[PDB]
């Protein structure tokens, strides 16, 4: 410690402990005077041309540093500037829902939030890994998917003949297809109506009409196709 | 006897539960020698104040720490000449701290 021995620093001056030297240096925010940083003043961030502080306000020097009052029907943004109004109070925001309001000098910005695109005005959910077969991005990785889908991304089919679900019975078979599920006649049943989301609709065919055997009476039966006189079949 | 020019808009590179680490490039058209930068936050939680979080930084990058965790924050970032400080830089993308267990 050889500042500590000899070569004294004045007191706007910090002495720095060297090995081959003792040498002084000016604190943050004073400015050296002489050759060797031994008496430095204090720099007045005021002066006249200097704009350390900003917009709508009034500046104080201090020793070592500054500070700004904003003008008095201003209020303040940061440090070294001021607006006229707080042009975003809460519950009236010109901004997004899912948005950021911060005030500037001349009006406010709007800014959407983490997880979400736009122009503040107008915000959308994104969605990393996306949404898929038609689904709808609501939140930030967070998808809502439509009634036959499920999944992350609305990527898995929703079984509707093993979720209970659809009771596809009568004469029917339920199927299962990516979004939705299907109500398919059994053998020798037709579909009466044009379509129907459930078993109702397959009827029973006159299952020989415009089959049997050469020389065979037919009989009509629920899902049956019966040949008697020889055969004396009993078909399903 | 003007201010430098304001500086790009400053980039999120670390990202904890305490801290962030910010990067800017100085203008292109700077105009005037710059001594310093000095970094601003904001967090809507804090308030509607831009917090001077560090000052007298002389390298283009910095880690502002002493954060709060599962918070939003914007940053931003003002050139200090012989003559005053610049306009400030863009806002940076907001981002969220993250969050403990
Ligand atoms: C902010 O953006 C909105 C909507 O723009 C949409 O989003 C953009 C990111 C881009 O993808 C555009 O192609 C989109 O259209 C602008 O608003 C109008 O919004 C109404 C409904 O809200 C819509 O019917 C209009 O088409 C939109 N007009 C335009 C030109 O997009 C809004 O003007 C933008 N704000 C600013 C300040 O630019
Ligand atoms: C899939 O979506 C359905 C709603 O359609 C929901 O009941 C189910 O819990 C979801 N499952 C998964 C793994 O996301
Ligand atoms: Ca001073
Ligand atoms: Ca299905
Ligand atoms: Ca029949």
């Amino acid at each position: 410690d050889f500042c500590s021995e000899r070569h004294n620093c004045m007191e706007n001056s910090i002495c720095r402990n060297l090995n081959d030297r003792a040498v002084c240096s000016c604190r943050d925010g004073f400015r050296a005077l002489r050759e060797d940083n031994a008496y430095c003043e204090d720099i007045d961030e005021c002066a006249e041309g200097r704009h350390y502080c900003r917009e709508n306000t009034m500046c104080v020097n201090t020793p070592g540093s500054f500070m700004c009052i904003c003008k008095t029907g201003y209020i303040r943004i940061d440090d070294y500037s001021c607006t006229e109004h707080d042009e975003c109070i809460t519950n009236q925001h010109n901004c997004d829902e899912n948005a950021l309001c911060f005030n500037t000098v001349g009006g406010h910005n709007c800014v959407c939030k983490p997880g979400y695109t736009g122009n503040g005005t107008t915000c959308k959910a994104f969605c990393k890994d996306g949404c898929r077969n038609g689904g709808a991005c609501i939140a930030a990785n967070v998808c809502a998917c439509p009634q036959g889908f499920t999944g992350p991304s609305c990527e898995t089919d929703i079984d509707e003949c093993s979720d209970g679900f659809v009771q596809c019975d009568s004469r029917a078979n339920c199927i299962n297809l990516p979004g939705w599920y299907h109500c398919e006649c059994r053998d020798g049943y037709h579909d009466n109506g044009m379509f129907s989301p459930s078993g109702e609709s397959c009827e029973d065919i006159d299952e020989c009409g415009t089959s049997c055997a050469n020389d065979t009476i037919c009989f009509n039966l629920d899902g049956g196709y019966d040949c008697r006189c020889c055969t004396g079949h009993h078909h399903h | 006897s003007s201010p430098p020019g304001a500086p790009s808009q400053p980039v999120v590179t670390e990202i904890t539960k305490n801290s962030i680490t910010l990067t800017w490039k100085p203008n292109p058209q700077t105009g005037a020698a710059v001594t310093s930068y000095v970094i601003e936050a904001f967090s809507p939680a804090a308030g509607n104040t831009w917090r001077t979080v560090a000052d007298g930084v002389q390298l283009e990058t910095h880690t502002v720490s002493g954060l709060q965790p599962n918070t939003i924050y914007l940053f931003l970032v003002r050139a200090v000449g012989a003559w005053g400080l610049s306009e400030p830089s863009p806002v940076s993308e907001p981002v969220r701290t993250q969050d403990s267990s």
